[PDB]
């Protein structure tokens, strides 16, 4: 809809800088906690054949060892220009899926760092007034722009 | 506002008001349009 | 007639961002822990 | 000097106790439940006003209907409302629980939780910001502060 | 600029008021009738008529991108002033 | 690329086995979790003192609605019904007719704040910046009826928040 | 030919009416404890009248495929009641307790509104 | 390449086109029509009797291996004699490709359930029945899944009104939630948005 | 960030990491809430020639 | 009447019935049902209330947006009464109380207040007026409750000549003090009854029938200036009725006789509390007052209502008194024939 306001990517960088420590503290409380392990280990085990045949996707597949991610196999937007790893489980239980999500929160910080360093300039919506509305400055001076603004919103 | 004060206009409220809900000054909605159909008013004069 | 100005990364990019797990290794060994535990009992029994 | 004065200060005490120890029973139904949790998060911390995060129906003093009420869920909402010890208040949070909202003209949405239970406070938004709900919770407190149960009893 | 009706009810800028035998005045008992006192039809009539030397003048409401779409007004009709369709500002031609 | 999260095989030497045995009996990893909560006790809480302190917002914030005027007292709305036609929730009702002076203005402009999804499309579609969403977000009511705004309520909101609405548009109209 | 069609359960009406009768039997025997489990305020008599009334309305049907669906839906309705998936409110939505009577004579409709 | 136009993928189009003929030649008994859209999506149109032979084939055949039921939905087109259109969206992890299999039915004609082929279809078929009224044969448990208990009608059919027929409120006389005929304080305002001028001459129908 | 060095030592020791370099509270490293006005780029179709719509 | 608010719709919640009704005493047992039926059809119901607003909340879900309007009033402040009746076309007076307070007594609530509402309504210009009285109303009865209604009933007919007075008998329902009162005697062991509950004949009427009758009288103009009497379809002995109540409740029943003078004495110590009295000297009189058989007054059947048998809807009221959830039928109470 609108371009990013000035001074936003600096705040995202400041936030992304400290978010790794936050996940660490989350893992200090749960990953190696024997109470957490006993309530998530060997619970909800799904086989790789049943997961596929039941319509599962995401961590419900990767939890059981299936190597599948639509960002790496069927990329969209600029996901093929970013580097990240896909965490894969071994046991297929609740504990292994909890680990994949935690690791995905790390790989997401990894992608954000690349996005901040590779953001290109330019417009933020298609320069085609028959699909995306024109800028309000144009809508108030150009007849064609005002016609397309009128139609795209009625 | 003590540094970059707001622009002054005639219609801006000089005195601000807080949430007036639950008080006699609350907002009661109503239609702001006038009656659409005008009925026929029979004559006040008898006949026969 | 100023130039374009939109939210862009500073010239040279941002500083590195840590993401890998960083759970440290703190404490004593299993041998030493049992030694201190047994040592307390013997002194206590005494 | 007058019984109206004595019965009025004793009324402030019960109003103050009920206003300062509201225990909600959030009916987390839809997206608005996310902004209700943010009200319990560290930044706003409803628990500091004496408002506990979560409680069971028979220990609850106020129901917060945060989300869309559907025809399949309406009978369950009234049952919990009935089983709530009095005094009991309801806070309607979000457009869906106020008048149906984005789903007003749907065949399965109740056009407002006020068709099912009485509502004491309406919090507008989609979703209301966690601070906007806290304004609604603090507005409910001034309602209890303004009650005159013992005054009215003394003049029957 | 309110024109309070004989029954003491304010007439809004759209001319809306309840008659005597109307049951919908009960909603205002113990409450008030929210009426905005700044009538836009009175404030725009007290704006000076600008004088210009060109037969055609452009109005964008002031502020540029913050105003209204730019329209061009014709001023060859001496019997009346040229009015903007968006903001109501009026324009007259100096002598010709 | 991919990485196994839980494929490590534990060591089976005497020292490693006696480390896990010590962990089981002496509860070492549980003590490690008590230290983390102890750390948070001595940190500064992230709680702001509402209502004396407010959470940060931005000029884009979509709050309560208002109807604006030009710097003359004249309304900006000219009853084009573009906002009415784009409202996803159909929360706007407009009726118009020539005014006494012949100007295209509304006789009804209702916003049902219980159907509204506070989405901003009405203020994007307005070609004269008449209808906007202000920064006010504290307008909770004790009755359902007084969240059904008519033209008078919206005009009063504009005349009440204009000092702040004008500054926000001034700070963000070069993006939109 | 075009009139040829894939059956649902019953290939003819005579086999279709067997399912209807089996469905009336299960419904007829479930009203007694449906009025007990739900703690309704209606006697079992008018409970079986309501079951009887619903069946009679779909009595002019002469298409086995239509009848099979009406039976399929009826058993779905019966299962919900037996397993108490329905609340007390759902079971009483057949009786239209709170709907005011709407007279069907011409003059009565003439005075109230424009509907036929 | 123009910056505002979606780039073509001629390699995918040729591959999916070939695989469409491959499926058509292996199942002449069922495949009625095969299409590849301008954005490279293969749609296989089959006879309703061939739901199990074709879904089972695409799931097992070594060159197909469509071992994931992405979605299963119906589309209501009243103008058609068979107003319903059952759409199966299948995914293949082995070949990183997707296919769509479409069949048809009407109100009274059963369609064989695909639960034996994909266990994912258990709830998808309940939704199609609940919302569209299509009955699925040999289904382990067929019921309403999304609608209120005792709800009469199938909401997603094009002839079902948006606001339904009944609405709920609490009634103090009977101390329960009751259902009454629908009345709306504000009627939904029907907008006629269609422009009278043709927009896509490429899709023009004969006179 | 106002904690005395002693309390900082205690929290750092218990957690196991230096918490003072990665505080979860923001003080002054955040962008100023008032920023200079922008001037956004224009799209590829903002040309006065060779820009017929039927070619894009 | 050049306005004559015109009905619109199908008679549903969002419809318009054209009735602008002020319902005094709408916060009680009878008010809940009257307001519910009015708002269930689309009526503009003004509810003047004296209690705290928290006690009017159950009345809010009974109408569409803006169809229920709440006002403050004082029984002795004629200005407040006028504010709530000046815009209306029908006034309903459901005000009453079973006991006397220091501020208000039977004269105040049954004579002085009802007369003020009628007098203010008459000059305000209200065309209709519904007033509720008691079936056993006479100026020669032991009960001061029933004596005052007869005195106040005539003032309404003399201040608002066209008013419609309705004289229901005891009403039973979920929130009633008639069948719930009988079932709550169990806290004191046996069930005292003057005589042995004999020599008393009562004709209880259902709450909804009284409500539908009040609503019908607001529609048909063949009730202006009339006087009705709402009575049930069957007459029962008081002993039989109480035994039936305890049979439905499924609780021990140990009735014993008690002299009238002794019953009052226990009825005076129970009216010393400054809260809802459990029983009163006046309340004991009304339980044992045989219901009149006025046959010259039109009843429910004339207004289009069919009296509901008590056996049909007695479990509805007495269900909560049963101590077991399900409890696995009670024989009908012996009814006095018609002869
Ligand atoms: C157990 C021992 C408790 C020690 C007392 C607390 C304390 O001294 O902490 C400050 C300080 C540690 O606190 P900090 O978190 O690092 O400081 C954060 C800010 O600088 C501190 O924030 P600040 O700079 O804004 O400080 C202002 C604050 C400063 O307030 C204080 O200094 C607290 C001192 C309390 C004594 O002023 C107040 O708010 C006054 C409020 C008083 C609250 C009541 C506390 C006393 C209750 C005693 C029971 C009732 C009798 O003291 C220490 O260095 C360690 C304390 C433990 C060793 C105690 C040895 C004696
Ligand atoms: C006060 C609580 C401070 C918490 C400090 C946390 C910490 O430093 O953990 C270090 C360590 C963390 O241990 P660990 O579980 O991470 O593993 C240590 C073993 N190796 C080195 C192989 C990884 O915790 C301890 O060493 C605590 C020792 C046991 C103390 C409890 C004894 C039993 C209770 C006796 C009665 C009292
Ligand atoms: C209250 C909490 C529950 C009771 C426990 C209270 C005692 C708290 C134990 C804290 C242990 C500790 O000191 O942890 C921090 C310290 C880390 O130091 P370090 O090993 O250098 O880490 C970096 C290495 N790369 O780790 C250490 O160096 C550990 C040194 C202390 C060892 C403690 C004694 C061994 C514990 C096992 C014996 C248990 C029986 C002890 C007798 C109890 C009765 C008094
Ligand atoms: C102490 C044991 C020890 O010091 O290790 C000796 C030897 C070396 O062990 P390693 O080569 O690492 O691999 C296992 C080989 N069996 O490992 C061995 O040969 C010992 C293998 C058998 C050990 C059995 C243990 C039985 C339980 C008693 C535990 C004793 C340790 C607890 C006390 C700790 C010290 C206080
Ligand atoms: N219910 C019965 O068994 C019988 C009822 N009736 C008649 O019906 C009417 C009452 O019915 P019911 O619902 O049972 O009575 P309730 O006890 O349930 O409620 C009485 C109503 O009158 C109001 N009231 C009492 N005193 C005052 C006062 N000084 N000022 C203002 N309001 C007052 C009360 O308001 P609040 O409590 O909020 O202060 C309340 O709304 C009476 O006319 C009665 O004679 C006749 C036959 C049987
Ligand atoms: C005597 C019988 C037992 C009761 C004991 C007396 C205390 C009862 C009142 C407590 C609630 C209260 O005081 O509330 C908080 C009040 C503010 O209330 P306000 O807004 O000024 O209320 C004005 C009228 N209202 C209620 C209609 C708005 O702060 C105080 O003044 C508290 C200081 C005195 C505390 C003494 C404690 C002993
Ligand atoms: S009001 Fe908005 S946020 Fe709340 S449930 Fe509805 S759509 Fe979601
Ligand atoms: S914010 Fe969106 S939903 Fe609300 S009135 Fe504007 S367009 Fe409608
Ligand atoms: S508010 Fe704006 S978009 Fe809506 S009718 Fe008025 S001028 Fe048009
Ligand atoms: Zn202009």
């Amino acid at each position: 809809h609108q371009d990013l306001p000035l001074g936003l990517m600096d705040d995202i960088y400041e936030f992304s800088k400290n978010f790794s420590l936050r996940i660490d503290e989350l893992e200090e409380m749960l990953t190696n906690n024997r109470i957490w392990r006993n309530r998530t280990v060997d619970i909800g085990i799904v086989t790789a054949e049943d997961a596929l045949n039941y319509g599962f996707s995401g961590v419900m597949l990767r939890g059981s060892g299936i190597q599948w991610d639509l960002r790496k196999t069927q990329p969209y937007d600029v996901y093929d220009q970013v580097e990240f790893d896909v965490p894969i489980g071994s046991r297929g239980d609740c504990y292994d899926r909890y680990l994949c999500r935690v690791e995905e929160m790390r790989q997401s910080i990894r992608i954000i760092s690349q996005c901040l360093n590779k953001m290109p300039p330019g417009e933020i919506k298609v320069d085609d007034a028959k699909v995306s509305p024109p800028k309000r400055a144009e809508m108030k001076t150009s007849m064609e722009s005002l016609i397309h603004h009128f139609k795209l919103y009625t | 506002p003590t540094v970059k004060p707001p622009t002054a206009r005639k219609f801006i409220w000089t005195n601000h008001k807080f949430n007036l809900s639950g008080t006699p000054q609350q907002y009661v909605p109503y239609s702001t349009t006038r009656k659409k159909i005008q009925e026929w008013v029979p004559p006040s004069t008898p006949y026969k | 007639a100023s130039k374009v100005k939109q939210d862009m990364p500073p010239v040279g990019g941002y500083g590195p961002i840590d993401y890998k797990r960083n759970l440290p290794r703190r404490g004593l060994s299993g041998y030493s822990m049992f030694a201190v535990g047994i040592g307390a009992l013997l002194f206590g029994y005494w | 000097s007058r019984g109206e004065y004595v019965v009025a200060k004793l009324d402030d005490l019960i109003n103050w106790a009920r206003r300062s120890s509201l225990w909600p029973m959030t009916f987390g139904l839809a997206c608005c439940a996310v902004e209700m949790m943010h009200m319990a998060a560290p930044r706003y911390d409803m628990d500091r006003f004496g408002v506990v995060f979560r409680a069971s129906p028979r220990q609850s003093d106020v129901m917060i209907v945060a989300g869309t009420l559907t025809n399949k869920m309406a009978p369950a909402l009234r049952k919990v409302y009935d089983q709530m010890p009095e005094p009991r208040y309801v806070v309607s949070m979000g457009s869906c629980a106020n008048g149906g909202g984005y789903y007003h003209y749907s065949y399965s949405v109740v056009r407002g939780c006020d068709r099912i239970v009485p509502v004491d406070i309406y919090v507008p938004g989609c979703p209301p910001t966690a601070e906007a709900l806290l304004y609604g919770i603090l507005q409910l407190q001034k309602k209890i502060k303004r009650e005159k149960r013992l005054r009215i009893w003394y003049r029957r | 600029g309110v024109r309070t009706s004989p029954t003491g009810e304010k007439v809004t800028h759209t001319g809306q008021v309840y008659d005597d035998g109307d049951y919908r005045k009960v909603r205002f008992v113990g409450r008030q009738k929210e009426v905005n006192e700044n009538f836009a039809i009175d404030l725009i009539a007290e704006q000076p008529v600008s004088q210009v030397g060109s037969r055609v003048i452009s109005c964008d409401g002031g502020g540029g991108a913050l105003g209204h779409p730019r329209v061009y007004i014709n001023l060859d009709k001496e019997t009346k002033t040229g009015t903007c369709g968006y903001c109501g500002l009026q324009f007259r031609q100096q002598h010709h | 690329t991919y990485k196994y999260v839980n494929l490590r095989e534990p060591s089976m030497d005497m020292k490693s086995v006696t480390d896990r045995a010590a962990q089981t009996l002496l509860w070492t990893e549980l003590i490690r979790g008590l230290g983390m909560t102890l750390s948070y006790l001595f940190r500064e809480p992230a709680t702001i003192n509402y209502p004396f302190e407010k959470g940060p917002l931005s000029p884009r914030f979509r709050g309560e609605h208002a109807l604006r005027r030009y710097p003359s007292g004249e309304e900006r709305c000219i009853a084009c019904k573009l906002c009415e036609a784009v409202c996803p929730a159909q929360a706007i009702t407009i009726e118009a007719e020539p005014r006494a002076d012949g100007s295209r203005r509304t006789t009804r402009y209702d916003i049902d704040m219980t159907k509204c999804i506070y989405c901003g499309f009405c203020q994007e579609a307005c070609p004269v910046d008449a209808i906007v969403e202000g920064p006010n977000f504290e307008f909770s009511t004790e009755t359902h009826e007084e969240l059904l705004y008519n033209k008078e309520k919206l005009l009063n909101n504009g005349d009440k928040w204009e000092a702040e609405i004008a500054a926000n548009i001034q700070a963000d109209y070069l993006y939109r | 030919a075009s009139t040829s069609v894939k059956p649902i359960f019953s290939r003819d009406m005579n086999e279709a009416k067997r399912r209807v009768r089996e469905l009336y039997r299960a419904w007829y025997r479930e009203v007694p404890n449906t009025v007990h489990l739900f703690q309704l305020d209606i006697s079992v008599k008018q409970g079986r009248d309501k079951v009887r009334e619903m069946f009679k309305k779909n009595a002019h049907i002469t298409d086995p495929r239509v009848v099979d669906l009406l039976v399929i839906k009826g058993k779905m309705e019966l299962e919900e009641t037996i397993k108490v998936w329905k609340q007390r409110t759902h079971v009483m939505r057949f009786f239209h307790e709170t709907e005011a009577p709407r007279p069907k004579d011409f003059l009565s409709k003439f005075y109230v509104g424009h509907d036929p | 390449t123009r910056p505002t136009v979606r780039p073509r993928n001629d390699v995918a189009h040729k591959q999916l086109s070939a695989f469409g003929e491959y499926v058509a030649e292996i199942l002449p008994k069922y495949v009625q029509q095969v299409q590849v859209s301008c954005f490279n999506e293969l749609e296989i149109c089959i006879h309703p009797d061939g739901v199990i032979p074709v879904l089972t084939f695409l799931r097992d055949h070594s060159n197909a291996q469509f071992k994931s039921l992405a979605d299963l939905t119906a589309v209501d087109i009243p103008t058609r004699q068979n107003r319903f259109e059952i759409v199966y969206n299948l995914l293949s992890l082995r070949f990183n490709s997707r296919i769509r299999v479409k069949t048809y039915t009407d109100e009274l004609t059963p369609i064989e359930s695909s639960v034996p082929v994909y266990k994912a279809a258990n709830w998808y078929e309940r939704e199609i029945w609940d919302m569209f009224g299509v009955f699925f044969a040999n289904h382990p448990d067929l019921r309403r899944i999304l609608t209120d208990y005792g709800f009469e009608g199938h909401p997603f059919r094009k002839d079902f009104p948006l606001s339904g027929y009944v609405e709920l409120r609490y009634d103090d006389e009977v101390k329960r939630v009751v259902a009454e005929p629908v009345e709306l304080a504000q009627e939904f305002r029907k907008f006629d948005l269609n422009s009278p001028w043709e927009a896509f001459p490429a899709y023009r129908q004969p006179p | 960030a106002s904690a005395t060095r002693f309390i900082q030592w205690l929290r750092n020791w218990a957690s196991g990491r230096d918490l003072q370099a990665k505080l979860q509270l923001r003080y002054q490293e955040i962008s100023k809430r008032t920023q200079p006005p922008p001037k956004l780029p224009v799209g590829p179709s903002h040309k006065l020639s060779n820009n017929y719509y039927c070619t894009r | 009447l050049h306005h004559a608010v015109i009905p619109h719709g199908k008679g549903g919640r969002s419809s318009v019935s054209g009735i602008v009704a002020t319902v005094f005493g709408a916060t009680g047992f009878l008010g809940r049902y009257v307001v519910n039926h009015l708002g269930r059809m689309g009526s503009q119901v003004i509810v003047p209330h004296r209690c705290e607003p928290y006690d009017t909340m159950h009345l809010r879900p009974m109408g569409d947006l803006g169809q229920i309007i709440f006002m403050d009033w004082n029984g002795r402040d004629k200005d407040s009464i006028r504010r709530a009746v000046e815009h209306s076309s029908v006034v309903i007076n459901l005000v009453g109380r079973e006991w006397e307070t220091q501020n208000f007594d039977f004269e105040d609530v049954f004579v002085k207040i009802p007369q003020a509402i009628a007098q203010v309504s008459k000059e305000a210009g209200v065309e209709k007026f519904i007033h509720i009285s008691h079936l056993n109303a006479d100026i020669k009865s032991s009960s001061k409750y029933l004596r005052s209604k007869a005195v106040g009933e005539k003032e309404v007919r003399e201040t608002f000549p066209e008013a419609t007075i309705i004289k229901p008998a005891e009403i039973f329902g979920r929130e009633d003090r008639f069948l719930n009162y009988f079932a709550n005697i169990r806290w004191f062991g046996g069930v005292p009854l003057i005589s042995l509950g004999k020599k008393t004949v009562k004709q209880p009427v259902y709450i909804v029938d009284v409500t539908k009758g009040i609503i019908n009288a607001i529609k048909d103009p063949d009730a202006r200036g009339k006087t009705f009497a709402f009575v049930g379809p069957s007459r029962y002995l008081l002993f039989d009725l109480v035994q039936y109540v305890f049979a439905v409740a499924h609780r021990p029943f140990l009735p014993y006789p008690l002299p009238h003078f002794a019953y009052r004495w226990i009825g005076r110590l129970f009216e010393i509390s400054p809260f809802e009295p459990w029983t009163t000297r006046d309340k004991v009189e009304r339980i044992h007052t045989t219901d009149k058989i006025l046959p010259h007054l039109p009843g429910l059947e004339d207004l289009g209502v069919e009296a509901t048998p008590l056996e049909l809807k007695a479990i509805e009221v007495l269900r909560r008194h049963r101590t077991y959830r399900w409890l696995s039928d009670v024989q009908p109470a012996k009814t006095i024939p018609t002869s």
